[PDB]
């Protein structure tokens, strides 16, 4: 469940 | 905003301490006091984020000390943290023989929670042996608690002899 | 990687 979490997250304003 | 930088260098969020040490004028909210007096260093280097100490490191940060005498590698050993404490390592040299309130370093720290590459990265160092508040080396320190591979990895190392030099004849705890 | 979610999660409406 918690790899499903990282595989489904939304991430804005942390990428690079 | 010293709260905001304390949460983002608590856990590691490298862009938001970018966007916060944007304005490099006023140093004295880099190295802040918090409610246990811990600056943004201790906070990044007590959960290990290489990064984000790096970049502390790089904006000029003091190896200022806590209520307790700690310091970043103190936290960084006693998490056991190999990164963080190779960069810390890396800066500077003075930091390594430093004492806290109780007369620990941070190699008794690392040898007390058995971690044994850090006692290695310490140990291929200068670590400058010395004794406690109790006259307890690093080595009865991991005696104490059992930990296996850290007295193995300190029989293995080359300054085992000088280990066995130094103790206290008058201790009945410590022999 | 409990930790990854942790830095890289985004953080609006929760700050401060």
């Amino acid at each position: 469940l918690i790899k499903l979490i990282i595989q489904k997250m939304e991430i804005i304003s942390e990428t690079e | 905003k010293k709260s905001p930088l304390h949460f983002a260098a608590s856990y590691g969020r490298i862009n938001t301490c970018q966007r916060l040490l944007q304005d490099i004028s006023d140093t004295r909210l880099l190295n802040e006091g918090d409610l246990h007096g811990m600056t943004p260093l201790h906070l990044a280097a007590k959960n290990g984020h290489d990064k984000v100490v790096q970049l502390l490191l790089k904006k000029g940060a003091l190896f200022l000390s806590d209520h307790n005498g700690w310091t970043a590698l103190h936290h960084a050993s006693m998490g056991g943290y190999t990164q963080t404490m190779k960069v810390i390592l890396d800066t500077n040299l003075k930091c390594t023989d430093r004492l806290d309130e109780d007369g620990n370093t941070a190699l008794h720290f690392a040898a007390r929670e058995g971690h044994a590459k850090a006692v290695a990265l310490l140990l291929s160092h200068n670590a400058d042996i010395v004794l406690n508040k109790q006259q307890a080396s690093f080595l009865h320190l991991a005696l104490h608690n059992k930990r296996k591979e850290v007295v193995l990895t300190i029989i293995r190392s080359k300054r085992w002899d000088e280990c066995l030099k130094i103790f206290s004849h008058n201790s009945p705890g410590n022999k």
